[PDB]
Order: C-alpha cells, then sequence, then structure tokens
RNA sequence: AAAACUUUCAGCAACGGAUCUCUUGGCUCUCGCAUCGAUGAAGAACGCAGCGAAAUGCGAUACGUAAUGUGAAUUGCAGAAUCAUCGAAUCUUUGAACGCACGCGCCUUUGGGUUCUACCAAAGGCAUGCCUGUUUGAGUGUCAUU
RNA sequence: GCAGAUCUUGGUGGAAGUAGCUUCAAAUGAGAACUUUGAAGACUGAAGUGGGGAAAGGUUCCAUGUGAACAGCAGUUGGACAUGGGUUAGUCGAUCCUAAGAGAUAGGGAAGCUCCGUAUGAAAGGCACGAUUUUUCGUGCCUAUCGAGGG
RNA sequence: AACCAUCUAGUAGCUGGUUC
RNA sequence: UUUCAAUGGCCCGUCCACGGACCAAGGAGUCUAGCAUCUAUGCGAGUGUUUGGGUGAUGAAAACCCAUCCGCGAA
RNA sequence: UUGACCUCAAAUCAGGUAGGACUACGCGCUGAAAAUAAGCGCAGGAAAAGAAAAUAACCAUGAUUCCCUCAGUAACGUGAAGCGGGAAAAGCUCAAAUUUGAAAUCUGGCAACAUUUCUUUUGUUGUCCGAGUUGUAAUUUCAAGAAGCUGCUUUGAGUGUAGACGAUCGGUCUAAGUUCCUUGGAACAGGACGUCAGAGAGGGUGAGAACCCCGUCUUUGGUCGAUUGGAUAUGCCAUAUAAAGCGCUUUCGAAGAGUCGAGUUGUGCAGCUCUAAAUGGGUGGUCAUCUAAAGCUAAAUAUUGGCGAGAGACCGAUAGCGAACAAGUAGAGUGAUCGAAAGAUGAAAAGAACUUUGAAAAGAGAGUUAAAUAGUACGUGAAAUUGCUGAAAGGGAAGCAUUGGAAAUCAG
C-alpha cells in the first residue's frame, strides 16, 4: 500500500526472498560435548533435563507438571 | 565479443589503444543507421557497445588494483577504496574497542570467572 | 476487519440545505470524475461502511473446563455405540465390534501399505472409500481461499504411545491420529454430530 | 474506550517465550536454566504465614553456608547486599538453602594458567 | 505568474516573490511537510523515486555487507 | 500435507510464482516424461525439455505425432515442434505450442552439460 | 368499422452493462529480522535499447559491465539468457548540497596544434560549525636572564 | 432482505427534432455555397481586419498525407492528428554594473521553528624595499552577495 | 479577511428515511 | 394469457404541505464494556483452567494438562 | 639583548565529525476548540527506566520494565500505590584518601610486523613529538574499604593446529498409469484394470490430475561449498621479582552546594528573593528505613514504518486500499492541496485469405473455430429505453378487482 510496498509491487526487480520459518524451532544443542550426545532432539527441554537426571530448575515449577501414566 | 579473461593479461597501453580502436568502429556503425543499414550492422551495434564496457571495465580493475597494492599496509587510503558498508557501521565501536576493559575487569573475570557447573537429581 | 483509516481519507463537507441536492459531504475539486459525488455515508459508492468491523470482536469463548469434559466422556461413549456410528455416516456395517480394538503391535507401523492392509482385514477400509469417494470441489467463496476442497470424515486412531502408527496412517484419505491423552473434541464429534468411528490400539484402550 | 490491546498474539507471545528457554539452556547445558532463590516472608500481616521466592541469599546467609560473595555469583547463587537476617529463623531456613545446593553442585574444572618458571 | 519550478521537488510551487517553494520549502535545508497533510506525505515520500541506492544496500545486507571477491 | 512453514499452499501465491517466473525457473517447468525404453536404461524418470530434442505429442489433437523441437518458446510455456502446423487463413503456416507436460521424449540431444546432470540425477550413461 | 397515431401483449433486434462464475489485488492476524546519509542519502531533472511514447531497469561502461550459478536461448518483427545470483566496478544535472550565483572565478599539475611568451583542453582541487594535533603568530597578559 | 431517504453511483427516457444557431467561368476532387485560379462587385480606409516587437505560450513556424476526435452547418478545411524539416553572430542583445531595497557574516536574542543585525566595541585587506638577516624576516607606505537605467 | 488539509464520523432538544 | 361486457375501485409514502421521471446495483438498531432480568448447561459451600507454566511431530494461534495466588459467595 | 609561559588567533594546515531522510513504536518540549491533536527537537532495533536519599509497620520485603491482582478500591466524576501471583533476572563505574622509593598513563608522526567478512577490516612492537602534576594509570565505592599481620586456597586481555558441535549465504539429490473402452475441439470426466504413499498441501497443463509436470513427504537431513559462535584435545610462548579471594585486627574509614531547604509566583517540576548542615540529611510511623545533589547496563516490554515470510469462518470489481488495469495516473487549482474512471475473445489469433459493391467507412459472400448467439464496441448479457413484425383494443383516460364469453394455449 505505501508507495514503498508499491515500488517493489510494479518493479520488475525480484523480492529478496528470505526462507526461514522453522515450525518447532527447537534450538539444537551446542556447549557440552556430553549432554550434546545424549540429547533428544524432539522432546522438550524439561524432559531431557529429567531424563538425564540434571535439574532444570532449582526452584518450584510455576504451573503443571507431566503426567503420562498413573 | 572479446573473452574477458584475454583482455585482463594485456597491458593497459594495448587496452587503451583498443578502445581506441573501438570508438572508431561503434562512431562509424551508428552512421550507417542514420544513413540505412542493414540488420547485421544494426545487430552488431550493441555487441560493440557492451565491448566497450569490457575493457573500460578491465581497466578500472587494473587501475584500482594497482592502488590497492600501493596503499597496502598504509594508515589512510583514498575513500574510495576503503569500507563502504554503512555510514553507521562505520562510526561504531571497533570489536578491540568494545572488548576493552579496565584491570580492575580483568582481575574479576580472571580469578572468578563464569563457572561449569551442575545440578543433580 | 476494514481499514480503520477507510472512508476517512476522501475530503468532503455538506454544500447546504436549499441546493435541489441531497446534503452529503460531495469531494471538492474539479476536472476529476470524482468531483462533486458523495461519500462518508454506507449509502454512497465508496463510502465509509455502517459500523466498520472491528478486531476487537469476541473471537474466542470461554467454557467451563468441566463441561468441555463431560463433552468428550460423552463423546466417547457415543464413539461405543454402533447404531450412533451408522446415523454420524460410517460405513461399518462389516466392522468386527465396537469398540474396535486392535492389537498394540500396531503402534509401530513404518508404511502406509500396512496402514492400509491392516483396515482391510477389519474391514474398516469400507470407510476410507467412501472419504475418497466424496473428495468434491468446494461450494462457493471458499475455495478462492485456500480451501479448496472438501471431502468426508475416516476412521479416528487413537494410539497409546507414538512410534511410527502416525506417520504410516496419517496420509490415507479421512483418518486421524490422535493420542488418547489429548482426545479432542473436534475429532470425537465433528459438526457436533455424535459417534465417530474410532479405532483403538491395545493400550490405548487400557489407558481409557 | 479510545486505543484497544488486543491479545492475538497471546499464543505466539507463549511460543516466543519457550524458544527463548530453549535457545538459553542449548546454550548453557549443564548448568540449570535459573539460578536459586532464597526463601523470604512477605512482608504484611496478610501474607507473613507463606513462604516465597526471595532475590538471593545476603551476605551473611553465604559466610556461614560457606560461599564467599565472590565465587557465588560464578556457581550461580545471587547475593542480596540489601536483605538481612533480623531472626535466626530466616538465617538457618536459608542457610540449609545453600547446604542443598552445594551438595548437589559439579563445579567443572577450569583451564589454569601455569607460567614456564614459578 | 507567482510560481516557477522548484528546483528540489521539481513542482511550479516555487514562489518567486518569496524565494520559497510552498511544496518543499526550498531553500530550506528541511523538506516542508506536516502530520496533518497524510496524503501529502505519501505522495513524495521515500518509495515515489527509483531508491537506486537503499534497494543496493538492502540486497547487500542479506550476506552481511561482505567486500571482496570470490575464491 | 506440507508440513513445512517453508512453502506456501496459497493458491494466490502459487499462481503468482509460476506466472512471474524467470526463464532460469520456467526452464524447469518446462519438463517432459522419458519415454519406456529411454527410462529404464537411464534410470531417470523426466527431464526439463531442450532444443533439437526428438519428441513425441501424447495428448491433443495432434495424438501421436513426433517431430523435433525447434524452440522452447518459455515465456508462453509452449513448444514449437517442426512439422507440426496449423494453416492461417491467408496460406501462412504457423506452428502452435504443445505443452511440455503433454509430450513425451523418445530421443535426446546427449551433451557434455547434460551427461553430468544425468548422473547427478541419480542416472547411468 | 379502414390506415396512421396512442396503448397493451408476444417475437426479433437495438441500447445498456445488472446478475452469475472467476481473480498474480485489497484488508486483517501472526511470525522473523534491524539495514539510510558529506564514501553524497530520500527526492527531483535530464538521458539510454535495432525499431519505445507509458511502466520497469539503468547512467554517456546507460533495458547494463565484472564475477559466480544454471546450461541454450530472446521473441513482436528483423557459454547463450528481456535469466538467476551478486563480494567488482560505472553511477549524467541536481538535491543536506559544499568555489561563488541561479552564468562567473581562483589554485596545482598534464597535454594538443600541417598555428607554441598567445589560445585551448584535461585531470585534481577551493562550503561552513566543531574536536585532537601541527606550523606560523599577537599581546603596556604574567615573569625571568649581571 | 428496500419503493421512497430534495438517498448514492451508473444507465435511460418524455419534454423534442421543440428552444435555439456576393456573382460567373475554369481546374482539382467520388462528391463544390464554404477548396483553388481567373472574372466583376464589394469590405477594412494608414487611429488598418496593415506591417513589427515585449511578456506570454512552446513548435503552434514550413513541407507532405489523412479527415478518426475539434468544427452549434460543412469542407476537397484548421492552430486537428499523422510524417519530416527549420532558429548559425568577435561587431545584435544577455552574460559585465549599480539604484531603492533585499541580504549571508560579526554579533545578540529565542524553550524552540527561528529572530534581530550588515557598519555594526570584528585581529575582517597588499604594496614596495633588501649582495642574505642569527644562513630562525628585517624595514617603510596605504586604508560579502542578489537586484533592470550605465556599456 | 479569503483559501487548504486536519481536529472531525465536532455539536440534534429537531428534519427525512429505516429492507421478509 | 389477451381482449370484451357488468359491477366496483380517489396516488403511494410522510407530517393540506413535503417526497416521488424511469430502471439496475448499493443503502440504515451494528460491534463492544459494565449492569439488571429471564431460560439453559456445568458444578455445588463452594465456584471460575486460557496472567502464566506444561504440552502438543499428523493445521502447533487449536486441543490437552496444572502450581501458587486472586474474584465472588461462605456473617 | 635573549627566553620561558598565559590567553587569543590564522591556515585549501594533518587527521576527523555534525547536518538531510524515514518516523509504526521511544524520549523530550510546546499545546488547542486533554496533559489530546497540530507544532518543535532527538534516538535505537528497541527506546526509556534501572542497582533505592525504596517500601513498609511485618515472622518483614529488596534495581528496572512488563502482565495478572490490588480496584473502580484509597484519596479527591476523576482515579492510586504497597503487598500478592507471574515473565526476566546481572550487576556495576567514578569524585572525594600521596604512585611519591620514581606519570607507573594516553593521542599523534614515522618505521616496521601481523591480522582481515576485507588488498577495503583490526591491531601489536619499536621510536620521536606532544597531552598531562591545576592530576593521566594502579587502588577504593559504603554491600564497604584501605594499611598491617596471618595461612590456607586460587591465576593467560596469548598464538597456531585438529576434531566435534551450533549459526548464517549459495548450489545440489528425490515414489508411483499418462494402460484400454464411451463423451468431447481437448480426458484432467465416466467405467475397467493397476501402482505409489514418511508424498491424497497447492499450482500448472486444451474440463474435477496423488500416479503428465513443478512440488509436497523424507528434511528435527544427506552433499559440495563460503564465511563464522562458543567450548574440547594438543603444540608453541608467557612479564608469576607478580596479582586475587578469606581469617584476623593494639590503625583507619575520604562519601558529590546557588544543591537540599524556607518565602512567593507559573502550570512533582520550574522562575524570582534569600540561602544550610555532618550521626548530618531525606522519607515514613521516639523508633524504623534509605544515604540525593555524578555515571553505566542485557533480558522480559512496545512496534499501522522498514526487510521478509505464513496464514484467514475476511472482501470479491459501486466491494476490498484512493488505486486487481500505464494509480497517487489522467486530471483540477497561482498555490497549499485535490484526484478519478477502467478486470474476463478463444484450447490456441487460427484477428476473418479471396471475390464482389463502395472513393472511403463498410456491407454481402466466403473462410477460422467446438461455438462468430466468441469478430477485439469480444464470457454471461437483466431492467429501464428504443425499432420493426404479428395480434388486440382506443368517441374528452389508463391501470387494477370479481364473474363469464370469444381467441390463444396447457394438462389430466
Ligand atoms: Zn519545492
Amino acid at each position: 500500500a505505501n508507495p514503498r510496498q508499491r515500488n517493489k509491487q510494479r518493479s520488475g526487480k525480484p523480492r529478496l526472498t528470505r526462507r526461514n520459518a522453522n515450525k518447532k524451532a527447537k534450538a539444537k544443542i551446542y556447549g557440552n560435548f556430553v549432554i550434546q550426545q545424549n540429547w533428544d532432539k524432539h522432546a522438550t527441554l524439561r524432559q531431557n533435563y529429567a531424563r538425564l537426571g540434571l535439574l532444570a530448575t532449582p526452584n518450584y515449577v510455576t504451573g503443571g507438571v507431566e503426567k503420562l501414566y498413573p | 565479443a572479446l573473452k574477458t579473461f584475454e583482455l585482463r593479461k594485456q597491458s593497459q597501453e594495448n587496452l587503451a589503444e583498443q578502445l581506441q580502436e573501438l570508438r572508431q568502429e561503434l562512431a562509424s556503425l551508428r552512421v550507417q543507421k542514420i544513413a540505412g543499414g542493414s540488420g547485421s550492422k544494426l545487430s552488431k551495434i550493441k555487441t560493440t557497445r557492451k565491448d566497450i564496457a569490457r575493457i573500460l571495465t578491465v581497466i578500472n580493475e587494473s587501475n584500482r588494483l594497482a592502488a590497492r597494492e600501493a596503499y597496502k599496509n598504509k594508515k589512510y587510503i583514498p575513500l574510495d577504496l576503503r569500507q563502504k558498508k554503512t555510514r553507521a557501521i562505520r562510526r561504531a565501536l571497533t570489536p578491540y574497542e568494545q572488548s576493552r576493559k579496565t584491570l580492575k575487569q580483568i582481575k574479576k573475570e580472571r580469578y572468578f570467572p563464569l563457572r561449569k557447573y551442575a545440578l543433580k537429581a | 476487519a476494514v481499514s480503520e483509516k477507510a472512508g476517512h481519507q476522501t475530503s468532503a463537507e455538506s454544500w447546504g440545505t436549499g441546493r435541489a441536492l441531497a446534503r452529503i459531504p460531495r469531494v471538492g475539486g474539479g476536472g476529476t470524475h470524482r468531483s462533486g459525488q458523495a461519500a462518508f455515508g454506507n449509502m454512497c459508492r465508496s463510502g465509509r461502511m455502517f459500523a466498520p468491523t472491528k478486531t476487537w470482536r469476541k473471537w474466542h469463548v470461554k467454557v467451563n473446563q468441566n463441561e468441555k469434559r463431560y463433552a468428550i466422556a460423552s463423546a466417547v461413549a457415543a464413539s461405543g455405540v454402533p447404531s450412533l456410528l451408522l446415523a454420524r455416516g460410517h460405513r461399518i456395517e462389516e466392522i468386527p465390534e465396537v469398540p474396535l480394538v486392535v492389537d498394540d503391535a500396531v503402534q509401530s507401523f513404518q508404511k502406509t501399505k500396512e496402514a492400509v492392509a491392516l483396515l482391510k482385514e477389519i474391514k474398516a477400509y469400507r470407510d476410507v472409500i467412501k472419504v475418497a469417494n466424496s473428495r468434491k470441489l468446494r461450494a462457493g467463496k471458499g475455495k478462492l481461499r485456500n480451501r479448496r476442497h472438501v471431502q468426508r470424515r475416516g476412521p479416528l486412531v487413537v494410539f497409546n504411545e507414538d512410534t511410527g502408527i502416525v506417520k504410516a496412517f496419517r496420509n490415507i484419505p479421512g483418518v486421524e491420529i490422535v493420542n488418547v491423552r489429548r482426545l479432542n473434541l473436534l475429532q470425537l464429534a465433528p459438526g457436533g454430530h455424535l459417534g465417530r468411528f474410532v479405532i483403538w490400539t491395545k493400550s490405548a484402550f487400557g489407558l481409557l | 474506550q479510545r486505543y484497544v490491546k488486543t491479545w492475538f498474539n497471546q499464543p505466539g507471545r507463549k511460543l516466543r517465550r519457550r524458544q527463548a528457554r530453549q535457545t538459553k539452556a542449548a546454550k548453557i547445558a549443564p548448568r540449570p536454566v535459573e539460578a536459586i532463590r532464597p526463601a523470604v516472608k512477605p512482608p504484611t500481616i496478610r501474607y507473613n504465614m507463606k513462604v516465597r521466592a526471595g532475590r538471593g541469599f545476603t551476605l551473611e546467609e553465604l559466610k556461614a553456608a560457606g560461599v564467599s560473595r565472590r565465587v557465588a555469583s560464578t556457581i550461580g547463587i545471587p547475593v542480596d547486599h540489601r536483605r538481612r537476617n533480623r531472626s535466626e529463623e530466616s538465617l538457618q531456613r536459608n542457610v540449609e538453602r545453600i547446604k542443598v545446593y552445594l551438595a548437589h553442585l559439579i563445579v567443572f574444572p577450569r583451564k589454569a594458567g601455569q607460567p614456564k618458571k614459578g | 505568474k507567482s510560481h516557477t519550478i522548484c528546483r528540489r521537488c521539481g513542482k511550479r510551487s516555487f514562489h518567486i516573490q518569496k524565494s520559497t517553494c510552498a511544496c518543499c520549502g526550498y531553500p530550506a535545508a528541511k523538506t516542508r511537510s506536516y502530520n496533518w497533510g497524510a496524503k501529502a506525505k505519501r505522495r513524495r515520500t521515500t518509495g515515489t523515486g527509483r531508491m537506486s541506492y537503499l534497494k543496493k544496500v538492502h540486497r547487500s545486507f542479506k550476506n552481511g555487507f561482505r567486500s571482496g571477491k570470490p575464491a | 500435507m506440507k508440513f513445512s512453514r517453508d512453502v506456501t499452499s496459497s493458491r494466490r501465491k502459487q499462481r503468482k510464482a509460476h506466472f512471474g517466473a524467470p526463464s532460469s525457473v520456467r526452464r524447469v517447468l518446462m519438463s517432459a516424461p522419458l519415454s519406456k525404453e529411454l527410462r529404464e536404461q537411464y534410470k531417470i524418470r523426466s527431464l526439463p525439455v531442450r532444443r533439437d530434442d526428438q519428441i513425441t505429442v501424447i495428448r491433443g489433437s495432434n495424438k501421436g505425432r513426433e517431430g523435433k523441437i525447434t524452440s522452447v518458446y518459455r515465456k508462453k510455456f509452449l513448444l514449437l515442434i517442426e512439422r507440426v502446423t496449423r494453416e492461417k487463413a491467408n496460406g501462412a503456416s504457423a506452428p502452435v505450442g504443445i505443452d511440455a507436460s503433454k509430450v513425451v521424449i523418445t530421443k535426446l540431444h546427449l551433451d557434455k552439460d547434460r551427461k553430468d546432470l544425468i548422473v547427478r540425477k541419480g542416472g547411468k550413461v
């Protein structure tokens, strides 16, 4: 609508298409090599920390927990 | 269509004259158009008009590379040769200057840096 | 919502009463086809619409969490009445029994041939064929709006753990796979009409 | 009833913050996402019967617990130069908060500086 | 006549007697554009011309303003 | 189902992209299938068309005809094949274009630029 | 009670552009990112294709040049591409606009002419406010020198 | 969800075909009351319906072709469009100057866009001399700018 | 004083219309 | 359906007056916050998850789960 | 006679920097008929705020911002804040104390040596000039701290190599009918027979295409790059004659002025008049709490603008942006400003050869096509409105209603 965006609508120059979006942008782990091997690129960080035996936080979790089995 | 790799290994005055030649036919080629010419000659105007551009590009690349080498390792070099990123990028603190710390701040992170630890469970 | 800057831009005010013309704001200037023409009112061409649509409508509706859970339990129970399944529209006259449970080895599938193979053995494949032949182009403006096609609803596969069951059953037209722990109403009661045909893996049933 | 704040970005703010949590700890894996906070008493008559997380452990809490101010911020124990223990109850509740922390902590060794001579 | 061609904005708004264009206020170093004139802003603002340099910059940002030659 | 946020399934944006494709991208939208004997001894399924390639028209009113392509008319997504033509009123012969998906390829124009591609796309030569 | 004229009905034709179906456009939401300029920006004016007036691109290297990528076109007629990519360049007159004005000068170097103490051309220069430094200074400012 | 809003936008009627708005011969041309030539007769009667300029306009100038839009009629017509051509300066003007004034600067106001100020408590422009003077300059003199009748 | 775009969909106790 | 005869029938809206040449499309009690009543649903001395945290691989702005508080009621 | 300085100049002096634009969100200032609009100044990807001259009256809390709650409460129709729940968390730097057994500090010139998004970037080393004692470094920041004594525990502003691991830019690889029968100009349709599916999203192709084509899934990945983030292993240098934490004290503890504040005036701040102190001063309820008049700082937070994406119970050409099209365009006004209308031949121009009449425009034959009831005045083509044809009625109204005849037409 703006003249600026009308310029490249009536222009012939191709856009600067930048391909960025990733559903579930779960950031992969660097830093410690031990954890990076035994990370689960699908499961969440609070699951992975509890899987390894690492306290994700020392302070109480301000919401619910995950209970999959009775 | 003069190949650029052939041109760029020539000499300066050799390129200067070929440019001098390249004006003549293009000057003559337009003269035949106003006086009437054939399709092949009319198409040849465009090819020569790019062939002037190819030679002139080669001269400048040679001329500026001479300045770049002649000015290599000097404190001040011509503005047309320096970085042209952005006025704000050029006036911002260099990483060396942003990295600078007081001697007190070098003792703090020397004897007491951030540790790597782990909470068991 | 329409633009809140719509109708507001083009300038005009009332010409005055007693000139054999209605008193609408009529654009000024000259030499253009637009001049001397009215706007600002829903009744004029290129005129602001009456009560322009706002974005702070009430789009989402709060529901008591308990009646949400009552609804799921009711729709799950209706999923186990064969008669309610037939009115919902599921061709399950040859289904072995209701609720249709399957072995737990189904949760580890790896190919859509296996998925289709199993469905044919339990005679639920009459329902995948129904939702395949019904595939019709949409009627109306919906197809102009990334809603190109419509079709029916197939059997609802419910599992307990995912290891490849979803990746096998998902491409079949009509079939939907849902974890037992996150049972959804839009799939236990499409359109609000009860009794969708469900298929329970052995563990998923034991976890109800 | 002029300019309105409409919350259509509430579900996307929920994930933006989840990804920020994911991005953060992935940079500092072995260590927890958050620091340890003390347990403090709210400052009122409607709330003094409850316990809630503080801002950090005072100078005396760390001194008795066995960490100095400089090495307590490295291993992730925030300090609170404002707060102070007016009674022995708060001292003991938070001294033994750091005691369980220092027991569950694995401080990895760093790189030393060894000059060729003395 | 009362207005001739302004040199900065090209419109014949340059009042000879005041020696100041009504459209853009030349020769003040700034440009005349008021907020109540929102249409007047859009008629002239960035984007109604070539933008030969900003298109250069926006193109060169994607790769990080690199300088040099490919290996 | 496109599980990616990377690609658009908007109809509006897919038609704009098709009809705003540059020649270096139209060159891919103009692919053609390979005939059975070509397909099995090159282990490749299709190929973008190239001038001088020999094709046979599969579908249309010119069904079953063969010929050599004269020019892959890329602006309007058409292929002009030799000795297939329509007769104008005055007596001129203006060839009509067939679409690259309605023709099959029975003979290629092998070049060292094409040979690398064939082994590039999981083939053999 | 004939024909015309007027009116109504039907058929055809005209006028007109409704309805329907469409739709590279709008609007609304969400998401990601931070990048203009004295190294001349935004904007303005002129100009360029074999045949272009618009629009696009571009700057006397003018619908482009170099580089890399793809691998045979362009199309309306008469190592390609009215291609992509973009780390190299070119970027006319202007514009904060900057030698002075809206044409006239000064400064340093270089060149030309079958004309050389004349003439001409060319390239590079000359805005203001401020900061660090430099050199040249001013002062019945302060003071020293047997 | 429309019969109305002196409704909006577009189309369309009646009113209405209503109100209304020099002559001869010859040649060209498919076509002559409006074209061309000759022929007579008129009109303007030098304060021209004449011939030139200034601003202004911008190509309207000229050639050729056309008769789609313009033409209160028509045209074989035009300032119409189509297609080309045309303005040559040492001596003619501008560029050179100032007038009334505008007016940057030195300054001073102003929260500020800005304002005042131009002779103003401004260090505000160069000339000559000399065996070369400690091989480090000594001595002596004088006190903006735009703007059209001037050339 | 006039004009221009805004404030602005300014102000209504009133006029006119308000669809099966 | 068209016409004919017999009988009948003042031009519509509005408040005489004002509007109406004809036609097609457009065109006016809408969205939203608070309160009040009524009916329905869920629960019941309780009740309300959607500020947040968890979780969701298949439409992940949906669904699903929950800690501390807090609102109203319980004098 | 010669020189130190102090202040002030000049230079096309060496090197630099400022201006203008955009302005959705930021911070000011000014300000109407709401601390609003308009005006003015100024920034950044965020800005601002920010490590208490803070609350509270407790079993006390502990920078800032933001959300919920507090709460339509308190105070005076306006309209709080603390506490409470959350999101995020990170702290710090100067001035004021003698380095006095050593200005330990820094800009610049030149000379080298490396490094590089980079011949474009960035430094180190030496060396000379200066800056600076009217104060540049080290040390200290009230949470303290310094100086001693003590005895335990610690240490790189390095540089190569190597591999793993994330981040970006570009290139690159991808399953299965185009098999028969009828319809049609066209098979993408109907039926038959099959396949693929981690792919049955969407689009293209002469009509509804998972299997013709591009893609989609695989991909939360293989591959060749090109730059890079931070760790790990290992090599080479290293100023350690040092620097730092914590016990202890027979020692000391500097703390911001025309500012706080009092009087008055303009709407907490500001102007004028006057003008402080050191257990002092500020703010609360004699106690409590904070320690102003100097400084910096991520994240959570805002985002109608910018660069891109992905959507939608949205609009569908009088709608939706003013603009689906050569739209801020034609155009209008001296000017500021204003500012439109206009989408669709067909699968493919195959845009109507040729003859004939006409000066031309065109017509009539033909011809193209599935179709010219598609001929560019081009999809469909309504109503008003008009022309002809046929029927009917009409003597200063018509229109309509009920009942039947006449003619027309339909059914069962
Ligand atoms: Zn101007």
